[PDB]
């Protein structure tokens, strides 16, 4: 229908068109899809063709719901698993907030979008169909498409990219009116005068009548309900569209979480940590679960969450992005970003990225990642952080810190919990400190092992292990000197584990060994920790692994 | 004019890589940048049916485009490394000078294969996907692409051979994109040198954007153990570590002596007097460590390495080489800022030193979470190129015993 040029179009290296069966049908629905055809062929969307075509793919026809008057489905699945790939259509949809306010916004669908834009004519010949005949007997009719075929691979992309050279003239003609674009729907925002706006909006729409693109007029949707892609869009603030919801299958755990996600863009504090833990496993969506009450109380949180209805403002160019964070139990964080000091852009949880031994300034400089990222996406900037960490805090841990690392302009908020370093290890020797020599070892067979130290005021211990691997009575064996120490302690291991673990001052970990630790090292006044090669001859070490390999 | 054919490395598709976001200030910079250049036929706007993409960025007063074309060199450039290929000089790591010019400019005078431009398709991407991004492809020989020298180097040979005959001791090397012109002549002399060839470019065609290295005082890092009047039982063990990790880069080293000292359960704060033994033996492993490591060849097959460790106050350690303890050279850097700033200002001292050593860039592994890096890299680089990495994110707990 359009004069728009076409796009060259073309199947797989090594592939062929499609050769599929046409399967016999109630002849009412034929009828129904002689009809459709027959004025799709008055249309030019479709031509008749001969027995010279060797390519088909099948036709269908539902009842197009309870309408009672049938639509034609053709199935292009074969077709499609032949047709080259292209550029694929951006799959992240516009957020809300980075919609900047504009006085009036207007919303223009297209009818029969893909059908109003021809085929690569030498691709038709493969967007072939035969209509079943009524009796076996007499041969069906057959016809190809010459306009994009609605389940095939290349209608959405090369739909998109006419419309964008259709638009390309018009928005440089007017710079005043701000097009988006998204599948069928041209949304059209601007600051002018309601009447300006309108007068562009219709010469918007004659623009793309004259490419064969209809557009309703005065029959555009209403602002007040944009339902849109699961948001309220109204002309003064966005939220989520309302969420419902008891059940305690799999499924329905997942379903849950994911509308809780889906609420947590806006709605502050929604947790998922202990119902995300009750997905282990998974794979039956029909086995029941266990309702927690640390999860079961989780839900009962959220529900009051849901109970207040919760905004979000649009974008302001003019403003600053601020965002703060909040630590929210452990590991688990949480983010507002905004404008104005009460007034939401969004908010977000970020939680523990998998992995051991974390520690909160290393996951609160992770979480500003996240937040930078998603705020150039969204805004195209980076915003201001307000962060509950002491400049000290944090100037300390990045000079010490073997990687590289950067948090933007940010500014203290004295809001606890605030993220401190539970322990610092001391960088010298200390004097008058007891220095206990630790090693562990453990059978590959036998599951079986030893911890133990040996002291310069010679001091010993050694105790048994059972089901322990050689990392855990290496870092044991630290527990023991801990144990049996003073306030200031010297410890000499030959473990290059045990050494890493507790050098990155892990905050917490799962390995309760590792909690005990740290609880141990928290208590204590200075510890320093020093490092020996195995089996060098080295004096504590080889008497402690005497004491604990034999 | 002909267009030199081109064809991928066979049983390999055209490259495919995610455009990571920009911010709006960059986008802006580059759909100025990419209108203007289509205006003057060197790219044009394409299609959906061309399903490739090749990464791009802004680096900087007035802003510069620059092409991740590290794929499609991947892809290419390793058959036009041998079909095409361009050899490197011995003597420009000798050289006094070697100063560094931009000829990318010359690039965009020779045609590319119309059969091969698909494949250099980019995507100026757009904010909050509120629009498709703007898709272009290139009709020239682009900036970033490591065909792009290899095909004009023939008629980069006949633009300076007048100036390589009035001065047959200056050193000339092409990497991608950039000019190494190395002198052995006063600052000065040289600055004029260059300024005279940068008029005779000119004179051909060649806009020139309108630094200075200096090979011959570049030196690696040696090992250096402490040098102490008295020992305590730490400062004995630490100096045991050190030496029982320099074993693998130096045959000839010895802590028996040493480990003698710490016979017993000792406290780590004591003092240990140093036997003559140990002194001597001691003395002997400076003196090796003080050797220049001997017996490691660069192999061209092979893809060089290189790790960098941050030490602290502004400083960077960095190894390259290309199996693990068979060092090609180490390094250290002291800035005069931000770890990440700092982090690409080494990563662009070591890059171009190895170009200048090896024609070679190396891969590297660096200290930085990988968003962060992601994030932030193109904020402080200046180079017309983009070596590869991988980042690291286990400590080299390996205490740091290299200064
Ligand atoms: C006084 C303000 C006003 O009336 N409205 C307003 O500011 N917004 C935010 C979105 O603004 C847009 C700005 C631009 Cl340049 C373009 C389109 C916009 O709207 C979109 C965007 C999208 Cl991706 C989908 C849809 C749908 N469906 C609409 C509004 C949103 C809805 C109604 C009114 C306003």
């Amino acid at each position: 229908i359009s004069p728009i040029e076409t796009v060259p179009v073309k199947l797989k290296p090594g592939m062929d068109g499609p050769k599929v069966k046409q399967w016999p049908l109630t002849e009412e629905k034929i009828k129904a899809l002689v009809e459709i055809c027959t004025e799709m062929e008055k249309e030019g969307k479709i031509s008749k063709i001969g027995p010279e075509n060797p390519y088909n793919t099948p036709v269908f026809a539902i009842k197009k719901k309870d309408s009672t008057k049938w639509r034609k489905l053709v199935d292009f699945r074969e077709l499609n698993k032949r047709t080259q790939d292209f550029w694929e259509v951006q799959l992240g949809i516009p957020h809300p907030a980075g919609l900047k306010k504009k006085k009036s916004v207007t919303v223009l669908d297209v009818g029969d979008a893909y059908f109003s834009v021809p085929l690569d004519e030498d691709f038709r010949k493969y967007t072939a169909f035969t209509i079943p005949s009524i009796n076996n007997e007499t041969p069906g009719i057959r016809y190809q498409y010459n306009v994009l075929p609605q389940g095939w691979k290349g209608s959405p992309a090369i739909f998109q990219s006419s419309m964008t050279k259709i638009l390309e003239p018009f928005a440089a003609q007017n710079p005043d009116i701000v097009i988006y674009q998204y599948m069928d729907d041209l949304y059209v925002g601007s600051d002018l005068e309601i009447g300006q706006h309108r007068t562009k909006i219709e010469e918007l729409r004659q623009h793309l009548l004259r490419w064969g693109l209809t557009t309703p007029d005065k029959k555009h949707q209403k602002e007040p309900p944009f339902l849109w892609m699961g948001y309220e869009l109204h002309p003064d603030k966005w939220t989520v569209q309302p969420i419902v919801l008891d059940s305690w299958t799999v499924n329905d755990i997942q379903k849950l979480v994911g509308k809780l996600n889906w609420a947590s863009q806006i709605y502050p504090g929604i947790k998922v940590r202990q119902l995300s833990k009750l997905l282990r496993g998974t794979k039956a969506l029909t086995e029941v679960i266990p309702l927690t009450e640390e999860a079961e109380l989780e839900l009962a949180e959220n529900r009051e969450i849901l109970k207040e209805p919760v905004h979000g403002v649009y974008y302001d160019p003019s403003k600053d992005l601020i965002a703060e964070i909040q630590k929210q139990g452990q590991g688990q964080w949480t983010y507002q970003i905004y404008q104005e000091p009460f007034k939401n852009l969004k908010t977000g949880k970020y939680a523990r990225m998998r992995g051991a031994h974390t520690n909160d300034v290393k996951q609160l400089t992770e979480a500003v990642q996240k937040i930078t990222t998603e705020s150039i996406v969204i805004w195209g900037k980076t915003p201001k952080f307000k962060l509950p960490i002491q400049k000290e805090t944090w100037e300390t841990w990045w000079t010490e810190y073997w990687q590289a690392t950067w948090i933007p302009e940010w500014e203290f908020v004295n809001t606890p919990p605030l993220v401190k370093l539970w322990y610092q290890l001391e960088k010298e020797p200390i004097v008058g400190a007891e220095t206990f020599y630790v090693d562990g070892a453990a059978n590959r067979e036998t599951k079986l092992g030893k911890a133990g130290y040996v002291t310069n005021k010679g001091r010993q211990k050694v105790v048994p292990l059972t089901n322990t691997t050689n990392q855990k009575t290496e870092l044991q064996a630290i527990y023991l000197a801990l144990q049996d120490s003073g306030l200031e302690v010297n410890i000499v291991t030959d473990s290059q584990y045990a050494l890493g673990i507790i050098q990155a001052q892990p905050d917490k970990s799962e390995s309760e060994l590792v909690n005990q630790i740290i609880e141990q090292l928290i208590k204590k006044e200075k510890v320093y920790l020093a490092w020996v090669p195995a089996h060098k001859g080295i004096g504590g070490n080889e008497q402690v692994d005497k004491l604990v390999s034999a | 004019i002909e267009t030199v054919p081109v064809k991928l490395k066979p049983g390999m598709d055209g490259p495919k890589v995610k455009q990571w976001p920009l911010t709006e200030e960059k986008i802006k910079a580059l759909v100025e940048i990419c209108t203007e250049m289509e205006k003057e036929g060197k790219i044009s706007k394409i299609g959906p049916e061309n399903p490739y993409n090749t990464p791009v960025f802004a680096i900087k007063t007035k802003w510069r485009k620059l092409v991740d074309f590290r794929e499609l060199n991947k892809r290419t450039q390793d058959f036009w490394e041998v079909q095409l290929g361009i050899p490197h000089p011995a003597g420009l790591k000798k050289k006094k000078s070697v100063t560094v010019l931009d000829v990318g400019d010359a690039y965009f005078s020779v045609p590319l294969d119309e059969d091969f431009r698909k494949y250099t398709a980019f995507t100026i991407p757009s904010i909050n996907n509120e629009t498709p991004g703007i898709r272009y492809q290139y009709n020239v020989l682009p900036q970033g692409w490591k065909g792009s020298p290899a095909i004009f180097q023939s008629s980069m040979t006949k633009i300076l051979e007048p100036f390589k005959k009035q001065n047959p001791d200056i050193v000339i090397y092409q990497y991608m994109d950039d000019l190494y012109v190395g002198s052995d002549l006063e600052i000065g002399q040289h600055r004029t040198k260059i300024e005279e060839l940068r008029q005779h470019l000119l004179r051909w065609g060649l806009t020139t954007p309108d630094y200075e290295l200096h090979p011959d005082k570049w030196t690696v890092q040696p090992i250096v153990l402490p040098e102490k009047d008295s020992w305590t039982v730490n400062d004995i063990q630490k100096l045991v570590g050190k030496l029982n990790w320099a074993s693998q880069i130096y045959p000839g080293i010895k802590v028996r002596q040493l480990s003698k000292l710490l016979r017993g359960t000792k406290a780590l704060t004591e003092v240990i007097p140093l036997t003559e033994e140990a002194e001597l033996e001691l003395a002997e492993n400076r003196e090796i460590l003080k050797e220049p490591v001997h017996g490691v060849y660069y192999d061209p097959s092979k893809d060089l390495i290189a790790e960098i460790q941050k030490q602290g106050q502004g400083q960077w350690t960095y190894q390259i080489y290309q199996e693990p303890f068979k060092n090609l050279k180490t390094g250290k850097y002291a800035r005069m800022t931000n770890d990440v700033k700092q982090l690409t200002e080494a990563v662009q001292k070591i890059t171009t030193e190895s170009i200048v050593i090896w024609g070679k860039t190396p891969k590297f592994k660096l200290p930085i979470q990988k968003e962060t890096w992601e994030t932030w890299w193109t904020e402080y680089w200046q180079a017309t190129w983009i070596p590869e990495w991988e980042f690291v994110n286990t400590p080299p707990l390996v205490k740091l015993w290299y200064q």
